[PDB]
């Protein structure tokens, strides 16, 4: 009960939690030395007017109040982001605080204490890491993030409309409030044309949620410590890239651009046209053309010139050239072929079990905030940071992705300095795949646009109770099933693990493709163990199963994971071409011995509090190169491998 | 109570007519014919519940239209769009408007109110608060109506931003009956003094100057359908001289701040090193008026949508002909024949006004300089973004850049002043005042020394809970901080040996040393004298002593007008003063005893501040140019010392010094 009336605290999170909480009209009876400074004149009345017509009273237990000067330190109206340092500091505390609590009550009456005090944003963040950590609070989900703060993830307008029904619209039925698709720019804009990804609820969540369950930086470092962490930063990074770039092929637009050259001008704007209910302003747009400058924000404990990023990456390159990194006590680490890219990972974000974070320093982390303050870089306006500067909404702005590229484009320099698979590497004998496809028109996937809802009435704050549906439009696919076909020549059972891949047929200049570039554009669709018999086999598979994504009635915590939609590329009205790939490997070379697990979408999430559940590295087989840069993915194909050309076939239509 | 009635149509402006209006919970009964779309099905009913609901104090039964206003061209105005006359589209909406609501018969009253129901119920609110004032401040039967606080009805405009949840937690925690404790609004919320320009942020953003703004341009608006509206006395050269008034009354405070005169944007390709990040959002919108970066340009408007479809080349064509109109002293009229350009003539083909001779050749540039800057980061909307704050006559003051936008307009005035073969120099005949010997000039202070004033620093409430849409009712305050000064009297003597009876003081004050620290010449002082008071007084024979106070201005109006305790039009009282400094500043106070006889104007509620505001329906007041004695160029004194001479005319040193504390206003609720 306490474990389970911790959920009201992520109900209006502005209000004042001595008000009623949920829609069943609950209080908690907070003690009067609670209530803020501007109300404990009021605390009787207050406390009479909310208890009145409340279903049920929670007591809420006397501790010894924590010492809060640290995380109180953050503007109760403030945005909060791990990116900023001086937040890191503040959440680290608070997480401690609420970690250390002895029980579930003793937790209850602390959150009530700080939910008063604490800055919204932070409260929310330290209250979902703690949930997901204690022992206590096991089988505990987070409310969506999306319903608790909807204002991150949809036009500002969207709020004025749906406050408006809240107060007016008092009996009979509500229609939804229609949440525009095209709003941040004309047509007359280019990068607008994949707004419709960048844009999407359920990859901003997916992200949102990934930087919560893998954080860079906490209150332990166990917390942080997860299995090949580093790596999936990585590769949940380099996927993301290669899924946005099949978007821009499928729209007319090039390739992602990186940003490696910090000194240059950011040439796409973006006006984010959001605005923040805990903040009360708008997030501030960056103009067209603007470049980084210099930071020093005192407030936000950053300092640091543009020069430094310049200094850090060449540290980057010249660590991949030798292969090997300095360590504090002046020798070397090798970065050997195990642990490499995870080491890299760690050192590039970086986290605090980065090998050497005082010298490699923090330049993914930094460049957000770069690129978040771009407007305001020494806080002389008194401006809060643009949507980079949010995990939750960073991927909103076509800078991310600029930003990625060249992030993933150094994790690649390393990734190509590795030896190329062998042929004993990768073949699995006695196991050939004879053919791949998709069921149906065959190998033919269908894309279109569908109008979903999404609830509003626990984010807005000061409005009457009731529900207040808006409706979101997205692109969607319709589900389809592979087929598999494989002999099995060996005399008995084997054990395999499938993995299914996509990539673009041609290029952006609509060339064929070497194996060495085709290979970064190699989407993952599914990864999954499979029994095989003599001799012959049909493998069927089912696309709502897949390995990569969470359904959408999703949105114990389960939340990480690819958005279902959004499993495809849009494609094209006139059918875009891609080729399907799919590896059986030995799935004994694979696995991991271990033991209630949600392992929901464990190819870009892993598994909570386990080992990520494949020894393969990250985007196997394609992560290596081949030797030969003029050979093809016809080349590389092993008797344990099978393409098929598919279509994706865009109907600008829509549904319900 | 039909006027209660139309006072309330101007409360929370993005709500609907379903629901109650007020502090006192009144109903307007809807019928059909006041339906949207949006309630076409549920309308009624809802309105029925609202108003069957306990604390409901009354209904207003609304008189059936027998015609329903049309409005082809304001409808097109979405209600969460912002408006600014300064888009040509929105222009023409507003003419359509005020032409329905001004077009209703005189004293039919029920009428008129279910015309401006049905007007508020389909248009944009920003636009409906707009044409409505107009509407009621020209109509002949509305004089009882007092058109509300605009701050109270659009607070979003004079605030900043980071109010408004609390304002919201307040309203919704809070019960009515128990009063709410003000929201503090911190000096230093747009910046902070790391931008240099944050140093008169005080100035720039007060509320009273920015309100003052509004009201100006609402009483001498540059386009109507009916010229009448737009042509009132004088009105081009009082745009003029309001407008150096207020550049004067800036360069005093920036010279009080260690900053310089304010340069002019006359450079047009070239970038602007001004940045402003105005803290403000919208709450009909949704949107932050957009921010200006350092070094922007102006680029060429492509916006249809707007009616803005201009070039800097026309800009530059338009300025060159402004140009030639002033170096030859002729403007071309579309016939091509010429007609003397005069000060008022000037006035309206700068703004434009309708009233300009040839805005074919002349254009529209004030008007459009605004345009231009407004919209820097979306020229061609391809970001989907409005106009920045230079575009709204609220807001527009507190840019920095407003600024030099209008040190180039008032640059452009005063090569027209100094120009001789447009203007010629006062000569001794108009400057006198026979037989009239000022002998002495003071200022005094109860509590202070002869000859100093003393500013300090107040902090004052205002009520947002009008302009609070789906609030809880009951005052909301926000309490911020604004420039005052210490009461004071001019004490000036005089001996009359002639026959002169009555005479005209005017009274002005300037720096005493400029940037440099160095005497003023006259030539460029002339422009820094700022008009403090202006005001017939009889003389006797012999010894006068003349004592005014500085509550009497004929400049200002008091607080209590300007805020709720041509109404609005009018310098705040709290601003009358410059803010000096800690150490104190040597202010020179120059008093003229002017004649009468030149003087005088001869024609047959609030406070009427006629200084700026000139009369209603009546000619401005003072015969003499605007601005006299020092709207031109002398050609017989090189200095201020010189200059006052003169019989009729005295100077004497003074000193402003600030106290830097601050002050509770006394008429805090
Ligand atoms: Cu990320
Ligand atoms: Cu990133
Ligand atoms: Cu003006
Ligand atoms: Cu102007």
């Amino acid at each position: 009960d306490a474990k389970n009336n911790l959920l009201y605290f992520f109900d209006r999170p502005n209000e004042p939690c001595f008000m009623q909480k949920g829609e069943d009209k609950v209080v908690f009876e907070i003690p009067d030395h609670y209530y803020p400074d501007k109300y404990k004149s009021l605390s009787n009345t207050l406390s009479n007017r909310f208890g009145n017509e409340a279903t049920k009273r929670i007591p809420i237990r006397n501790i010894t109040l924590p010492n809060l000067e640290v995380p109180m330190q953050l503007p109760y109206n403030d945005q909060f982001s791990l990116f900023v340092p001086k937040h890191r500091t503040m959440a680290a505390k608070l997480i401690d605080i609420f970690m250390g609590m002895r029980d579930v009550e003793d937790l209850q009456s602390v959150c009530s204490y700080c939910q008063l005090r604490i800055n919204p944003y932070m409260f929310n963040y330290c209250l979902s890491v703690a949930i997901l950590h204690r022992p206590d609070t096991k089988g505990l989900s987070i409310p969506t993030f999306a319903e608790t703060f909807p204002d991150k993830f949809m036009d500002s307008k969207v709020f004025l409309r749906a406050r408006e029904v809240s107060n007016v619209v008092i009996s009979g039925s509500r229609m939804p409030v229609n949440v525009p698709i095209n709003y941040t720019a004309n047509t007359t804009e280019p990068e607008q044309r994949v707004a419709y990804f960048r844009e999407d609820i359920g990859i901003n969540l997916h992200h949102w949620h990934w930087h919560l369950v893998y954080p860079f930086d906490s209150a332990d470092r166990s917390i942080v410590n997860k299995d090949r962490r580093g790596e999936l930063f990585y590769y949940m990074h380099q996927q993301i890239i290669g899924r946005y770039n099949v978007e821009r092929m499928c729209n007319g637009l090039p390739q992602v651009k990186p940003f490696s050259d910090f000194s240059a001008p950011i040439e796409e704007g973006y006006f984010p046209k959001l605005d923040s209910q805990v903040a009360s302003r708008t997030w501030p747009p960056r103009f067209a053309g603007s470049v980084f400058r210099n930071l020093d924000r005192t407030v936000d404990q950053v300092k640091i010139d543009v020069r430094k990023l310049f200094t850090w990456r060449d540290q980057f390159l010249e660590a991949i050239q030798k292969m090997a990194i300095k360590m504090p006590n002046g020798r070397e680490l090798p970065l050997d072929e195990v642990t490499g890219i995870d080491m890299l990972g760690n050192l590039m974000e970086s986290s605090i079990i980065s090998p050497n974070r005082g010298y490699y320093g923090d330049l993914h982390n930094m460049g957000h905030v770069f690129a978040a303050y771009t407007h305001d870089p020494d806080h002389r306006h008194l401006e809060q940071f643009g949507v980079m500067g949010d995990s939750a909404t960073a991927m909103r702005d076509p800078f991310f992705y600029r930003w990625h590229r060249f992030v993933d484009d150094v994790f690649n320099i390393y990734k190509e300095k590795l030896t190329p698979y062998t042929n004993e590497r990768l073949d699995f004998p006695g196991v050939r795949v004879s053919s791949v496809g998709i069921e149906g028109r065959p190998n033919t996937l269908r894309t279109l646009w569908q109008q979903s809802t999404v609830e509003l009435g626990r984010g807005l704050d000061f409005t009457p109770r009731g529900s207040v549906l808006a409706r979101f439009t997205h692109l969607q696919h319709d589900e389809f099933q592979y087929v598999i076909e494989v002999n099995n020549t060996t005399g008995g059972n084997l054990m395999g693990t499938v993995r299914i891949f996509m990539a673009p047929k041609v290029d952006d200049n609509g060339q064929p493709m070497s194996f060495n570039k085709q290979r970064r554009l190699m989407i993952e669709l599914d990864k999954f163990s499979q029994a095989l018999r003599p001799g012959t086999n049909t493998i069927r598979r089912r696309s709502v199963d897949s390995s990569v994504t969470i359904p959408y009635e999703r949105t114990d915590f389960c939340g990480c994971g690819w958005p279902h939609h959004m499993l495809i590329p849009k494609g094209t009205a006139q059918g875009y071409p891609v080729v399907l790939f799919v590896m059986i490997s030995n799935w004994n070379n694979d696995r991991i011995e271990q033991d209630g697990s949600c392992n929901d979408a464990a190819s870009y999430c892993g598994i909570r509090d386990r080992k990520y559940p494949d020894k393969q590295a990250m985007g196997y087989p394609f992560d290596r190169k081949m030797a030969n840069d003029a050979a093809t993915l016809s080349d590389f194909l092993r008797p344990n491998m099978a393409v098929r050309d598919c279509s994706i076939q865009f109907s600008d239509t829509t549904v319900e | 109570d039909i006027f209660d009635s139309f006072e309330l149509l101007y409360d929370r402006p993005g709500e609907p007519m379903i629901n109650t209006k007020g502090e006192d919970k009144v109903l307007f009964e809807l019928t059909e014919q006041f339906l949207t779309p949006e309630y076409a099905n549920n309308g009624l009913e809802l309105n029925n519940r609202f108003g069957d609901e306990e604390e409901v104090s009354r209904k207003i039964i609304l008189k059936n239209l027998d015609k329903i206003p049309e409005f082809p061209k304001a409808k097109q105005l979405p209600n969460d769009a912002d408006f600014s006359l300064f888009l040509p589209s929105h222009q023409e909406m507003a003419n359509e408007v005020i032409d329905v609501l001004m077009s209703v018969t005189e004293n039919q009253l029920q009428e008129l109110l279910s015309t401006c129901v049905y007007a508020r119920i389909n248009l944009n609110p920003q636009l409906f608060n707009y044409c409505y004032t107009v509407a009621i401040m020209h109509r002949r039967d509305t004089g009882k109506v007092r058109v509300q606080n605009y701050a109270e009805i659009f607070p979003a405009k004079f605030l900043d931003s980071q109010v408004f949840t609390q304002a919201r937690e307040a309203a919704a925690v809070i019960p009515k009956t128990i009063p709410r404790t003000p929201i503090i609004i911190p000096r230093d919320y747009t910046a902070t003094d790391l931008e240099e320009e944050h140093r008169l942020a005080y100035w720039r953003e007060d509320l009273g100057i920015n309100l003052h703004h509004w009201h100006w341009h609402l009483v001498y608006p540059f386009s109507a359908s009916d010229e009448k509206i737009v042509a009132k006395d004088r009105r081009g050269e009082l745009f003029f001289y309001m407008h150096q008034q207020i550049i004067a009354r800036y360069n005093c405070e920036r010279l009080c701040n260690s900053l310089k005169r304010v340069k002019k944007f006359s450079d047009w390709r070239e970038p602007i090193p001004e940045a402003y990040y105005p803290k403000l959002d919208s709450l009909t919108s949704a949107r932050g008026w957009p921010p200006r970066q350092a070094g922007m340009r102006w680029q060429d408007l492509k916006r249809p949508v707007d009616g803005l479809n201009v070039t800097i080349d026309d800009m530059e064509r338009y300025r060159r002909n402004i140009e030639e109109a002033i170096a030859t002293g002729n403007v071309i009229l579309p016939d091509k024949s010429t007609k003397k350009l005069d000060i008022d003539m000037l006035g309206n083909m700068m703004e434009a006004s309708v009233l300009s001779p040839n805005r074919d050749l002349y254009g529209s540039i004030h008007n459009n300089m605004h345009s231009f800057s407004a919209y820097m980061h979306d020229p061609e909307h391809r970001y989907l973004e409005s106009f920045g704050v230079i575009a709204d006559e609220a807001t527009t003051m507190r840019d920095p850049f407003f600024y030099r936008v209008h040190a180039w307009v008032d640059d452009i005035f005063q090569s027209f002043k100094e120009a001789p073969h447009n203007v010629r120099p006062y000569s001794r005949s108009q400057l006198e005042n026979p037989g009239v010997q000022v002998t002495s000039v003071a200022v005094e202070s109860a509590g202070g020394q002869q000859n100093v004033l003393n500013t300090f620093w107040m902090q004052s409430d205002v009520n947002l809970s009008k302009g609070l849409d789906f609030s809880d009712r009951g005052p909301v305050y926000a309490r911020f901080t604004h420039l005052n000064h210490r009461p004071f009297r001019y004490v000036i003597k005089a001996n009359n040996t002639a026959s002169a009876r009555r005479t005209t003081v005017r009274i002005f004050i300037a720096p005493k040393t400029d940037e440099r620290n160095l005497p003023w010449a006259l030539s460029d002082q002339r422009k820094m004298f700022i008009e403090m008071d202006r005001f017939v007084v009889p003389l006797s024979a012999g010894e006068n002593t003349i004592t005014r106070q500085s509550t009497e201005s004929s400049l200002t109006i008091p607080f209590e007008q300007t805020f709720r305790d041509y109404c609005g039009c009018g310098w705040p009282q709290h601003m009358l003063v410059p803010k000096g400094t800690v150490g104190g500043v040597a202010y020179q106070l120059f008093v003229m005893l002017s004649n009468y006889e030149l003087d005088k104007i001869e024609q047959p509620s609030c406070v009427e501040a006629s200084m700026f505001c000139g009369l209603k329906d009546k000619k401005y007041p003072d015969a003499r140019p605007m601005g006299y004695p020092f709207d031109r160029p002398s050609n017989s004194a090189t200095n201020i010392e010189d200059f006052s001479a003169m019989s009729n005319m005295g100077l004497q040193d003074i000193v402003i010094k600030l106290s830097d504390v601050t002050e509770p206003n006394p008429r805090n609720p």
